[PDB]
RNA sequence: GGAUUUUUGGAGCAUCGACCUGGUAUUGCAGUACCUCCAGGAACGGUGC
């Protein structure tokens, strides 16, 4: 009901999803880190309590071995990520 | 009555007594094999039983396919693009044909997966060295006529025709 | 709010679920579930250094999903 | 003796494997009709014996007339009516 | 509830079964008393340790989690609960 | 006793490192932890093998992928 | 909805989560994305590991199979009911 | 949240197969609704022909891939 | 008739005589943590002080001290000491 | 619908199945992991490390 919904607000906003609300506040880009080493950079659109992600304009980059691996990367317009899959995600990437 | 994909549609597919998918056509007088695409490698044996197919050609490539009945027909010549439609044949039943010159088993050897093969109740099993000139044209074969090869016919096989 | 209700109200979109063992099926999604069961009609699926075969109806799980790619044009505000 | 729908044979050589024995004997009766079921038992009570389920008498009966003293991997294999019904032309 | 392959699972207990593990090991037995988390208690069972070395067991249980597979015989295939 | 829920809230603020399945670290102040095992922290460094890597600062990690957490 | 089950006794092959693919007809299904295949044959490819060999699939038969969801991936329609 | 039926198997030396080609030994002193078991005498078999003895270990139901009863149970 | 020994009170009772126990990985043979354990909870996840990851293979052992195990990666707690 | 059994992720060696040669006893009625043993060659293949 609304007290749920004001419970999910506040362990939105000041839980450990908190920086993912950093993501729908300023619309700053994430990194979020796949399970199949696959890297994905990009402003998050909306979240759920399962980590399940919807991303606008992602970039995914990883490494594929043909020798020394190229960093063979892709551009995504919107995509959807489950939170099975999410390992790490950094609020403030590097770069 | 010509074969089509509506007598292959209406066939009961099921699984035999190999534990393979095979579909029952006994009882259908086709004169000519074709249309038998419709299957979508979906099945391991196909019966032609109780046929009046002239020549054993017109067929789709299959890879799926492993067993072959041509039993009960009037098959008298035999095609040679064969080998390039089923590439995983094992099992060939060309019993009670109508083969009667050693040319039309020339063919039959392109089959290079092939290791059972079945020429029983044949006028080209009545001539002299049938087995041998079977042999000696598709080494590939273990079982010929329920009956497997043996080291002393392969050596009179490779001796003879030289 | 779940995720789950956005990617259920989805009918007829050319989408590609990419799922977990190296496999991608990009297709019209005609169904989704809570589950996020994926009922897709005319689909193409690629695995892992495979050539993509064809297929003309496809149900992938949830569980073996691991990622979607949506086209550009469709508005993530009224979906959520 | 009464014809019954499952035909047996004895007699056969028991060296093969029991799916290349199964094999034979789908390929040797597809000729007389549609083999329903093959019970191949290679056990020391009925070692190189098998038994073939038709779906009519007149291709068990054929089968018996044609194939009387046939030759089957260097052996004469006797073939004859099974003594009680097979279980699925009981059942259907 | 209990779903339908459940509860084919659970009729299917009295005959021999052939349960499948998850790192690659295929046990064949007479399947004694099933649960609804697949759970597959099985007598004289045949493990083969994803080599084919088939070992005969007395009394096996493979749990849910790692049941990949249960091959049912085919005196199951007539049951109503199918349809 | 100890119970892990009361230690995971007051590590909060001390540095920790959070050691994941894969090998990897990461080494940095505890600032959010909540009842489903979810770990939030701030300034933190990745390391691979012993060895520092990079930093990330801001960092989230998942109950499913973080193997082990130990205080430093 | 009811997608699960417009599908269902049809000859619909699953692919496995070890790459195999198991092809039969799935008469029953629940919501924990169990399968009950009559008459299912599993095929699982097996690798070359040469530079000359083909990739080929071996397929054996089980008959009436009870798959479970945590294996199961996606499965597809092949053919009708017969 | 129903426990499985491990009556038969209390207080009988059976042997459990754990995940990664590990497998231990012992006698099942109780059970768990989430098929964790509680092993005394606990023999454990690595690759080498050593074994090692534990005394009392607790295995999980995440972990615990089958297990076959020594004795008639 | 019989009585059954549940594993959380085995837990408790390793935690509450601060016995050495070592708890393997999952579908990891070769690292394993061995620890006083303080605590544990419902999610089989426990803690543990001074402990420290020996690993199989290079037989070395680095310590990590106080840490906190998950449930989800706890395969077998054997008790040590 | 997020906490161990299903759905918000553990990600050169051993064994088995075959292929080809000789001696050997069983001639027998049943719904199946696999069924007699010995000796010789192999330049066949799958799985785990």
């Amino acid at each position: 009901p609304e007290e749920l919904q004001k419970r999910e607000e506040e362990e939105f906003n000041t839980g450990p999803l908190s920086v993912l609300t950093q993501s729908v506040k300023n619309n700053t880009q994430v990194l979020i880190n796949c399970r199949n080493n696959k890297k994905l950079l990009g402003r998050v659109k909306a979240f759920d309590r399962h980590c399940n992600m919807v991303l606008e304009n992602v970039k995914e980059m990883w490494t594929e071995v043909p020798s020394k691996p190229v960093n063979k990367d892709r551009y995504i317009s919107k995509m959807f990520l489950r939170g099975d899959s999410v390992i790490v995600v950094l609020r403030n990437p590097l770069i | 009555v010509k074969l089509t994909a509506e007598l292959i549609e209406q066939a009961a597919q099921y699984t035999n007594a190999v534990r393979d998918r095979e579909l029952d056509l006994r009882g259908y007088k086709i004169p000519v094999i074709e249309n038998l695409g419709a299957t979508l490698d979906q099945f391991d044996a196909i019966d032609f039983s109780d046929n009046e197919i002239r020549k054993l050609d017109g067929f789709p490539l299959l890879r799926r396919l492993k067993t072959l009945l041509v039993n009960n027909n009037r098959i008298c010549r035999i095609g040679e693009g064969l080998d390039q439609a089923l590439p995983c044949l094992t099992e060939l039943i060309l019993t009670n044909n109508s083969l009667v010159e050693l040319g039309d088993l020339d063919p039959l050897a392109s089959l290079k997966s092939l290791t059972y093969l079945s020429i029983l109740r044949n006028p080209v099993t009545n001539k002299k060295h049938y087995r041998l000139y079977v042999i000696y044209k598709v080494p590939q074969v273990r079982v010929l006529d329920f009956q497997k090869v043996k080291l002393k016919e392969r050596q009179e096989a490779e001796k003879m025709f030289k | 709010m779940k995720l789950v209700r956005f990617l259920m109200k989805l009918s007829h979109e050319t989408v590609t679920i990419e799922l977990k063992n190296g496999t991608q099926v990009h297709g019209t999604i005609t169904g989704v579930d809570v589950s996020m069961n994926t009922h897709l009609k005319a689909v193409k699926m690629t695995l892992k250094n495979r050539e993509p075969v064809q297929l003309e109806t496809l149900s992938i799980r949830g569980n073996n999903i691991r990622y979607f790619i949506l086209p550009d044009s469709l508005p993530l505000d009224t979906l959520l | 003796i009464r014809p019954n729908h499952t035909i047996y044979i004895n007699n056969m050589n028991d060296k093969i494997k029991k799916e290349e024995l199964k094999r034979s004997l789908y390929a040797l009766f597809s000729q007389f009709g549609h083999v329903v079921d093959i019970v191949a038992l290679k056990t020391m009570k009925m070692r190189g014996q098998a038994f073939v389920i038709f779906k009519e008498l007149g291709s068990s009966t054929n089968a018996l007339r044609q194939l009387q003293g046939f030759p089957f991997y260097g052996k004469p294999m006797r073939i004859q009516y099974a003594k009680t019904d097979s279980d699925i032309i009981s059942k259907m | 509830s209990i779903g339908v392959p459940i509860k084919v699972l659970h009729e299917a207990e009295g005959h021999i079964v052939t349960c499948e593990t998850n790192t690659g090991e295929v046990y064949r037995g007479k399947l004694i008393e099933a649960e609804d988390n697949m759970n597959c208690q099985m007598s004289n069972i045949t493990v083969t340790y994803r080599d084919g070395r088939v070992a005969q067991l007395e009394q096996v249980y493979i749990r849910g989690s790692k049941i990949r597979f249960l091959i049912l015989p085919d005196m199951l295939k007539n049951a109503p609960m199918l349809k | 006793p100890l119970n892990p829920k009361p230690f995971l809230n007051g590590l909060t603020g001390k540095p920790v490192m959070v050691k994941l399945k894969w090998g990897m670290e990461y080494k940095g102040y505890l600032v959010s932890v909540d009842g489903y095992m979810n770990m939030q922290l701030a300034n933190t460094e990745e390391y691979i093998d012993g060895a520092l890597s990079g930093h990330l600062g801001e960092v989230l990690i998942r109950c499913n992928n973080v193997l082990y957490i130990r205080g430093v | 909805s009811s997608k699960m089950l417009q599908h269902i006794d049809y000859r619909m092959r699953c692919i496995l989560q070890d790459g195999r693919i198991f092809i039969g007809t799935f008469k029953a299904f629940d919501k924990h994305m169990n399968l009950i295949l009559c008459d299912c044959d599993e095929f699982r490819k097996i690798k070359p590991k040469n530079s000359k060999q083909a990739e080929r699939e071996e397929k054996r038969v089980l008959g009436l199979v009870l798959l479970r969801g945590e294996n199961l991936v996606s499965m597809t329609v092949e053919g009708p009911p017969p | 949240a129903h426990p499985p039926e491990l009556k038969k198997f209390m207080d009988k030396k059976l042997s459990l197969k754990l995940n990664g080609g590990r497998h231990v030994q012992g006698i099942l002193r109780g059970f768990d609704p989430f098929m964790n078991l509680v092993i005394d005498e606990c023999v454990e078999m690595a690759t080498s022909g050593q074994q090692n003895n534990i005394g009392m270990v607790v295995i999980r139901g995440n972990s615990i891939i089958m297990l076959e009863a020594l004795e008639r149970v | 008739q019989k009585v059954m020994v549940q594993p959380i009170n085995l837990i408790f009772r390793y935690l509450q005589n601060r016995s050495r126990i070592q708890v393997w990985l999952y579908e990891q043979v070769n690292m394993r943590i061995e620890g006083c354990i303080i605590g544990f909870d419902e999610y089989m996840n426990l803690v543990l002080d001074d402990a420290e990851e020996i690993h199989s293979k290079t037989k070395s052992r680095k310590q990590l001290g106080r840490i906190m195990l998950k449930g989800d990666n706890i395969t077998l707690l054997q008790s040590v000491s």
